[PDB]
RNA sequence: AAAGUUACCACAGGGAUAAUGGCUUGUGGCAGUCAAGCGUUCAGCGACAUUGCUCGGCUCUUCCUAUCAUACCGAAGCAGAAUUCGGUAAGCGUUGGAUUGUUCACCCACUAAUAGGGAACGUGGCUGGGUAGACCGUCGUGAGACGGUUAGUUUUACCCUACUGAU
RNA sequence: CUGUCCCUAUCUA
RNA sequence: AGAACUGGCGAUGCGGGAUGAACCGAACGUAGAGUUAAGGUGCCGGAAUACACGCUCAUCAGACACAAAAGGUGUUAGUUCAUCUAGACAGCCGGACGGUGGCCAUGGAAGUCGGAAUCCGCUAAGGAGUGUGUAACAACUCACCGGCCGAAUGAACUA
């Protein structure tokens, strides 16, 4: 066994909340520390290994790497926190005055039946002369000695059905926490890519609530899993994203048919080797290793060879459409 | 591994640079270690250390009185016959004692030939007991000084 | 670490044996 | 073993061995009891607390014995040196005392748990356990002196050589102070200064030297003029298959007079008659005449002072000692020129290229830039080798132009045909 | 001695108690394994070889010259399923093995069979005693 | 001619026991000198070294250090390697199969090593080796053999609760 | 020769 | 352990010792006021964080007869003896001799591998030499004295 991880419970929520973040360089330029996303199946990867001294050198090795979609993630407020004796405190917190339906949704319970008034009066309020929001802003660039952004995931823009995003604080790791709520503001209502806070070879750590097993209780539990690293990133919108620079076949990294109990990956993820903690729809959370971690393994890069988007359900001779119809030809239903 | 090589090669390159004063150091520094010692060392360990200081003491004052001195210029055996259920282990029967002259610096481990008279009973004296104070006879009287059954010898001083 | 509580018991014991030593003293006086 | 003793395990003096055989047995095995404990449980406790002690003192005792060589049963080579160093009598006797000391200790254990399970009360048992320790210590501390011995030699014995009689080899005698170890000095790795005085080597000093690519080494004694650094040298040159070099000084230094020295050497004679001996000198040559009466040994005048004739003596010592289509070579192997590792103007090699880079672990061979190609300019291959799951390597050819046009030619003669529709 | 490099854990089906063919001229027609060096003990585990291993076998089979007699095995065939580092799985034929000394040499003139590459890159004199590799 | 004697006195008669007071551990016994000081002045005793022979064996968990390995340090003829002791040190580990007239003597190997114990009738969480209360009476030649009477009681428990989880 | 076991996993009522 | 004698327990509440059968106090009708015993006076706990003379800094001290004979360059108070302006102890500068490398033991030993002598000659005092090392001396150190030096101090024992 293992007495750390006790007590074996129940998670409190879907959403795992981050419980630390990355130290906080003050002079690096203003940045996130954490990102969003769902765990979507999982596919094998085969590449190159650049690494002096081990055996395998110059060789290609098979590897399993996870793809979790991760759609633009759009911020709508930011929290000040002060340092207390009891801890970091939350002053006050502020919005965009504009929601999305998604967030609106989150805070009812009963939508339909609900009158969707959720925020006009704050709304009507912020379209003042200021005074309202510039007195907020202020009030944390004064006291506030750490500033964390609030985020929504676009559950619209995934192939989920939930319709309903999950409100998140990311840590800012750069500038001096007046330049944070300054570049905050210029972010208010808009959309910060994927490829912005990680890039390809980077070491990353998720979060997430592990698939349930009910009683035995076993499973629904928070962990946390570290030097996991970035393959590849790619784009909704970049045709091609399986395409390697060998491979260089035009086809998505959707496996034929569609994932197995997931939707078509249609925006941008990210492609990290090994497993995650949770299972397909699960929403995740990813930080980058709390800390110096740039090992050999984390510092030298992975040139992809080949990306598997066979036909997960069940089994699969061919990646595309097209090879199977080329393999197979014509059959009576076609003519 | 041919010769003295260490003490050849101390010779001849010399032993480190610091090596007498760090010898020396120590020795100055043994004052108080050795109290520290005295002073920390608990359980076992403080009973041998003190033992063994006690012990040095001694010597050293009886090395100095001695320069001052030239200065000035269990029981023992078809045989049973009466008796009942008392049976004895072999093992608790010993043949041999050791036997001490008062009168003389030599001792003889000789075999034990009859006791003669065990105290504490007479019946002891029958199943030749070798409880202390009895009277045996060595085959060259003798008695017994010490308790067998409490250490598995028989030491007799000879009358 | 030893408690430094004093047992009834061993309180108890320890009198009876000051006295079985004084008895033992008392009669010593042979000298 | 048989060439260096040097893996005998250190022994502990009486008082060092006892403590540690007491502290074992205080350690290891329990040491809490009561009086209301089962009597047969605290039989049992005494028992096995006794037992271990009497083991642990009949392994350092059986450890002691199997360490060290029986002198008796060993080379006689080696059991004279032995005998000559130390006494051969005293070394049985000594070892002879630790047999006996761990005979008794058997003895009194055995005795002792026959009568320790008859323990009728808890004080008897603790009294006959008492009485089994003190036993032991007293027939541990009367080997305070063996004990101190067997430490001593064997701290002596491991810094003796390894010598091999079985070997061919080559032996220094001569007078002592006649600079014997200067020709071991320029012969063999050996170092040891002239030291004007006589008995500098207390001990025999060997070096290994190579003729031939046959192995040989050299072995240096003190000399000879009946004392145990003299002695030693005898049981040398006797058992030793090793040929015998005399050396002899042809001036003041020793002060022995030529004649006194000539006298010597054929007065030990009878001993090394069969060794096949060499004489080396380091009216006066006269006498010289005499010496070469052996058949078997030469006049080497010389002196150890330089190497005026130790290049030549070594080649001499040696051979006594065994007296008893066509190929294709490309022509840019021959001009390139070797590669000098002491020139810092040296052709560059792979390591120090990783070296400049960092290290082994960090830094990986590049193959690009190395393979030739028809163009450089594209040296960095990224090969696809795949295509719609075709592999290329499969249709990899030149000349597939003229298939290509062929089978353009084809579809063009199918297709005015008609045969697709 | 005889290792080229570091274990890598592929699959173990080869049990204390196991028998397996010797694939070479020594004579021997089959060995025994009666320990696994090298392995870790785990609770109620039986020490498990693998192709490239170095265990402890005995003749249970052939000429009586190596008959009950104990002397280091190399695996040179496991049978089971294990995951390579060139993506597909594979298995051998049956199981089968080699007898050497601890210092790798081999004592038959001259393997027979196919060889497991695992083994031939690190059991440099195994290779080179090898005719068919994989 | 018999009476005493007998601690083998044996068979029966009768009296009261026998069911940690800090226990426990590494250095013996008897004998002699060496002697802090006490012996009425100190009539006796007496430390340390010295001398003479001399029911085992299963399983999961917790804990102690009197620690086999891992970490650090000092000493040792420590040339290197390896090794021995000592000090801190219980954070993490301490093996897969066989011995059955006392199996505990003890098998052949792996592993850095395969350390000893407590867990109050310590537990069967665990297994079988074990080998089988008393009272009375009859026949009792000095000696054992047949009656008859009887005890076979921590126990189910939807009783208390630490637990692992869950409202 | 067998899931007794290394080492457990799965299905049914 | 045995023989005799005296209390406590019972046919005994109550107060204190945190808690009790062997400890201390204690003449039991229901009530009001004061004075006491053991036991206490920083809080739980009613009472001075009272006064005075000394003592302990303890890596688990301490607040109650036994593993107890000793050690500690851990503190404070003492007994005996001896030196102290003829210069107390300490710190340095010098000397630390001459027979003689005393006599034996030997490849070698001038004091310091070893056996016994450990003598005489001169000195304010200097060994057949206390320790480091050299094959062997050499040098260096104290055993001991003087020069600078400026007052009390050492050894064995008791609390």
């Amino acid at each position: 066994g293992h007495l750390g991880f006790l007590p074996r419970k129940r998670a409190a929520s879907i959403r795992a909340r981050v419980k630390a973040f990355p130290k906080d360089d003050r002079s690096k330029p203003v940045a996130l520390t954490s990102f969003l996303g769902y765990k979507a199946g999982m596919t094998t990867i085969v590449r190159d290994l650049d690494r002096p001294g081990s055996k395998f050198h110059k060789r290609e090795v098979v590897e399993a790497v996870t793809v979790v979609d991760t759609p633009p993630v759009v911020v709508v407020g930011v929290v000040g926190y002060v340092e207390t004796p009891r801890g970091l405190r939350s002053l006050t917190t502020v919005w965009a005055e504009h929601l999305s339906d998604e967030v609106k949704r989150r805070f009812y319970k009963n939508w339909y039946k609900s009158k969707k008034k959720a925020f006009t009066k704050y709304s009507a309020k912020y379209a003042q002369d200021g005074a309202g929001i510039e007195r907020e802003l202020a009030r944390i660039k004064k006291y506030a000695s750490v500033v964390r952004v609030l985020v929504h995931t676009q559950i619209r823009k995934t192939p989920l059905a939930q319709k309903k995003a999950h409100l998140a604080e990311i840590q800012l790791n750069g500038g001096s926490i007046s330049e944070k709520v300054d570049w905050a503001r210029e972010h208010f209502e808009k959309t910060v890519a994927v490829d912005s806070v990680f890039e390809q070879n980077e070491m990353i750590d998720a979060i997430a609530v592990t698939k349930g097993h009910g009683f035995e209780q076993r499973g629904y539990h928070s962990r946390t899993s570290i030097n996991h690293k970035i393959y590849r990133v790619g784009k909704g919108d970049d045709e091609a994203n399986g395409a390697t620079s060998f491979d260089r076949t035009k086809k998505t990294i959707t496996p034929m048919g569609g994932f197995v109990h997931y939707g078509e990956i249609k925006n941008d993820f990210i492609m990290v080797k090994g497993c995650i903690p949770g299972n397909r729809k699960r929403i995740v959370t990813l930080r980058k290793s709390l800390y110096t971690n740039t090992s050999r393994k984390a510092l030298e890069e992975v040139s992809l060879k080949w990306i598997d988007t066979a036909s997960k359900f069940g089994k699969g001779r061919f990646q595309t459409p097209a090879e199977k119809h080329a393999f197979m030809g014509t059959l009576k239903k076609d003519l | 591994p041919q010769n003295d090589y260490i003490e050849r090669h101390i010779k001849q390159h010399g032993k480190r640079l610091d090596h007498e004063e760090r010898k020396r150091k120590r020795e100055a520094r043994e004052s108080h270690k050795i109290s520290e010692r005295a002073q920390k060392l608990t359980g076992w360990k403080g009973k041998q250390f003190a033992k063994k200081r006690y012990a040095e003491k001694v010597s050293m004052r009886k090395k100095i009185k001695a320069h001052e001195q030239s200065k000035v210029k269990h029981t023992f055996v078809r045989r049973p016959v009466k008796m009942e259920r008392i049976i004895r282990p072999s093992a608790l029967r010993q043949k041999k004692a050791n036997v001490t002259h008062p009168e003389l610096g030599v001792t003889v481990f000789l075999p034990i030939l009859a006791v003669k008279k065990n105290p504490q009973s007479p019946m002891y004296t029958q199943l030749g007991v070798l409880t202390k104070g009895t009277i045996i006879e060595v085959n060259v009287y003798a008695q017994v000084t010490n308790e067998p059954d409490r250490d598995g010898c028989v030491n007799a001083v000879l009358l | 670490r030893q408690s430094r509580r004093t047992s009834t018991k061993l309180k108890e014991g320890i009198k009876k044996k000051a006295s079985a030593h004084r008895k033992k003293e008392k009669k010593m006086a042979k000298k | 073993m048989q060439l260096s003793w040097k893996d005998i395990p250190t022994v502990a003096p009486a008082n060092d061995l006892l403590d540690i055989v007491l502290n074992r047995t205080q350690r290891k095995t329990p040491t809490v009891i009561r009086p209301g404990f089962k009597i047969t449980r605290i039989r049992a406790f005494y028992m096995r607390k006794v037992k271990y002690t009497g083991e642990g003192f009949v392994e350092k005792f059986e450890d002691i014995l199997k360490g060290f060589p029986n002198i008796n049963d060993v080379h006689p080579f080696h059991r004279d040196l032995m005998d000559t160093l130390y006494e051969k009598n005293h070394y049985k006797i000594s070892l002879a005392a630790i047999s006996r000391a761990k005979s008794l200790v058997e003895q009194v254990a055995r005795d002792y748990v026959r009568l320790l399970k008859f323990g009728q009360s808890l004080f008897q048992c603790k009294q006959l356990k008492r009485a089994a320790l003190g036993r032991m210590a007293t027939i541990v501390k009367k080997l305070r002196d063996p004990l101190a011995y067997l430490e001593q030699v064997r701290q002596h014995i491991g810094r003796l050589p390894s010598i091999d009689p079985n070997t061919r080899t080559l032996l220094i005698c001569g007078y002592p102070n006649v600079g014997k170890s200067s020709f071991l000095r320029c012969i063999t790795k050996s170092d040891v200064d002239v030291q004007p005085y006589a008995f500098t080597t207390k001990s025999l000093y060997v070096g290994h030297f190579d003729y031939k690519y046959l192995r040989f080494q050299a072995i240096d004694t003190p000399g000879i003029l009946m004392n145990n650094i003299e002695m030693q040298s005898i049981y040398a040159i006797a058992h030793l298959r090793s040929c015998v070099l005399y050396f002899m000084d042809l001036s003041e230094q020793c002060g022995f007079t030529i004649e006194a020295q000539v006298k010597l050497f054929h007065s030990i004679k009878p001993l090394f008659a069969n060794k096949s001996v060499m004489v080396v000198i380091n009216e006066r040559a006269q006498l010289l005449e005499s010496v070469k009466e052996v058949p078997g040994v030469e006049i080497m005048t010389s002196s150890c002072q330089l190497e005026e004739n130790v290049m030549e003596v070594r080649n001499k010592a040696c051979e006594k000692l065994l007296a008893s289509r066509t190929p294709f070579i490309p022509e840019s192997v021959k001009n390139l020129k070797k590669y000098d590792p002491e020139d810092p103007n040296r052709r560059k090699l792979a390591r120090d290229i990783e070296a400049e880079n960092g290290g082994a672990g960090v830094f990986n061979v590049n193959l690009k830039d190395k393979y030739l190609l028809e163009d450089d300019e594209w040296k960095n291959d990224i090969m696809p080798e795949i295509l719609d799951g075709k592999n290329v390597y499969d249709f990899l050819d030149p000349e597939i132009a003229a298939k290509l046009q062929a089978l353009e030619e084809e579809e063009e003669k199918l297709e005015n045909e008609g045969f697709y529709n | 001695n005889g290792a080229q490099g570091t274990k890598f854990r592929i699959s173990l089906g080869l049990p204390v108690g196991a028998i397996m063919n010797c694939a070479d001229n020594s004579g021997a027609r089959n060995l025994y394994i009666i320990a696994v060096k090298g392995s870790g003990s785990r609770l109620n585990r039986l020490p498990a070889a693998s192709l490239g291993d170095m265990v402890m076998a005995t003749v249970k089979k052939g000429k009586p010259e190596l008959r009950k007699k104990v002397m280091p095995a190399i695996v040179v065939r496991q049978a089971k399923s294990w995951r390579r580092r060139d993506g597909v799985f594979l298995y051998f034929e049956d199981n089968a093995g080699v007898i050497a000394n601890p210092k790798g040499e081999m004592k038959g003139s001259a393997i027979t069979g196919p060889v497991g590459k695992e083994c031939a890159d690190l059991w440099p004199r195994v290779a080179s005693n090898s005719g068919v590799v994989v």
